[PDB]
């Protein structure tokens, strides 16, 4: 299979503060990563698909950024909207693996 | 696309379980769905994937022999089904359908299966 | 009185490269014009006919042949061309009087985990005559040891699936080819 | 028709030897590539073997789930991937291949590369 | 299939035939059973096939006769050249498996 090892899991930030969560791949997938977001009750919500295109509805906020082992979503300044869980996906070949939870807490 | 699930579930841990989800009028052969879970508090996992138009299932390895995933192309639902359950098996299950890459875009409601 | 072209490059799956489909069109009114005004066909070549010119003429038997190949293997879809495609499952005649339509079918035919349901044959004792194709799934004779249906050292199964999966390269994503021959 | 493997990969246990073996002159794509080991002073040991046309391998129980073996037809090579080595693996690896010119091959695995030393 | 070779070591002379027998546990499919020389430091050669007939370019100096478990390789005027170590497999449907060699010594 293919192993997605995440950011720490805890993030916490201000409003309006950068955040970034970055996870690595085992083997080496060329851009396909999504990153969907779950809010602590909600169905989660696909954000981003391979790693830099957005999703319409998603505010531009959020980003995708890079390649090969290595991803990372970064947003802008924050709102309490966004202290949901995030989950990067690896879709690159056979099992389609998940990451671990990156928790965003205010 | 809009995906609607059964409901939440209350069995034992030898009962034997099935789940459904609805497809809204899919037009493409390549329409997948796939079926993750979530533990509670742990994160989603990925367990199998099925192609209601040819009925081409595949599963991750860890739910391999564990469950099977049916689709009935005709009243248009795809079906979990469950052997005799585990403890292990109290999660919230989602059905969902996407890009032809495999990409979770379309998500349904929550499955809440409890085994006690 | 439109011809069933319709039917051939819309239609919802295409055979397997070893077991490509043949259709005839006759009696017809055919259009061109739909196809070569098209630009879903990334692969449009036509040899001893014009593109355009094809309105302006008539034929006794149009024949289309549909398969699924891969992308590398567009190129043994022409007269001429020697392969595993064109020596095995799929020959041209060398004074081929036709064209050869081709478009990426990503979206369609591979699947997650792999599409097995095209398949393309891997060996035959000899090269495929123009236009003639065997469904025949007999156990491959490598050596002279007879294989008495023993599948293992020269005794291949002839037969291999293409393995479609969406994130392939451009060069293994499966494309759809549509060959039409004219007489 | 000749076959060449790679050179010596001396390495330290834990690690993973990538073994390439290419191959001239057949027509490949008809031909199996079978794998063996052989220690200093012992008794050729049968590893797995490969069908390159359908590339169908197949392993050595005891092998199984160490070792993989693939083709990349394009070079019209044949790769063996063995992960972490135990002490055992201290031997000789061979290839060997028949005669498959013109899609049909010659029974018996006649041609066969020279050893890689691999040392844990 | 686990075979072995019954001669153990053969301490001879380049003069007399030199008989290797080689026994199965099954039997083996057909004509897949195989012979393979090794000189002491030279990757092995094939020499037989499943019954007798000999791979290309092996001197006439080797032959062998042999169906079933049993199998048999045969040198009638043995040579300085041929001292090695001699190999049984096959090529059956189950993993192929070699057999325990046979290492001719001289005089």
């Amino acid at each position: 299979d293919i192993e997605i090892t995440q950011s720490p899991s805890s993030l916490s930030a201000s409003v309006g503060d950068r955040v970034t969560i970055s996870c690595r791949a085992s083997q080496d997938i060329r851009t396909y990563v999504a990153w969907y977001q779950q809010r602590p009750g909600k169905v989660p919500r696909l954000l981003i698909y391979a790693a830099s295109t957005l999703q319409s509805g998603v505010p531009s906020r959020f980003s995708g950024r890079g390649s090969g082992t290595d991803f990372t979503l970064t947003i802008s300044s924050l709102q309490p909207e966004d202290v949901a869980t995030y989950y990067c996906q690896q879709y690159n070949s056979a099992p389609l693996t998940f990451g671990g939870g990156a928790k965003v807490e205010i | 696309v809009q995906l609607v699930q059964s409901g939440a579930e209350v069995k034992k841990p030898g009962e034997s379980l099935k789940i459904s989800c609805q497809f809204s009028e899919y037009k493409l052969i390549s329409f997948w769905i796939a079926w993750v879970r979530q533990r509670p508090g742990k994160g989603l996992e990925w367990m199998g994937i099925i192609y209601p138009d040819d009925s081409d299932t595949k599963y991750s390895p860890s739910s391999q022999g564990q469950v099977t995933i049916s689709a009935d192309k005709s009243i248009r639902t795809a079906y979990l089904q469950w052997s005799s359950l585990m403890a292990s098996d109290t999660a919230m299950y989602y059905c969902t359908s996407g890009s032809y890459y495999g990409t979770l875009d379309f998500w349904g409601q929550g499955t809440l299966v409890t085994v006690s | 009185n439109l011809c069933p072209f319709g039917e051939v490059f819309n239609a919802t799956r295409f055979a397997s490269v070893y077991a490509w489909n043949r259709k005839r069109i006759s009696n017809c009114v055919a259009d061109y014009s739909v196809l070569y005004n098209s630009a879903s066909f990334s692969t449009f070549k036509c040899y001893g006919v014009s593109p355009t010119k094809l309105n302006d003429l008539c034929f006794t038997n149009v024949y289309a042949d549909s398969f699924v190949i891969r992308g590398d293997e567009v190129r043994q879809i022409a007269p001429g061309q020697t392969g595993n495609i064109a020596d095995y499952n799929y020959k041209l005649p060398d004074d081929f009087t036709g064209c050869v339509i081709a478009w990426n079918s990503n979206n369609l035919d591979s699947k997650v985990g792999g599409n097995y349901n095209y398949l393309y044959r891997l060996f035959r004792k000899s090269n495929l005559k123009p236009f003639e194709r065997d469904i025949s799934t007999e156990i491959y004779q490598a050596g002279s040891t007879p294989c008495n249906g023993v599948k293992g050292f020269n005794c291949y199964f002839p037969l291999q699936s293409y393995g479609f999966q969406p994130t392939y390269g451009v060069g293994y994503q499966p494309y759809r080819v549509v060959v039409l021959s004219f007489e």
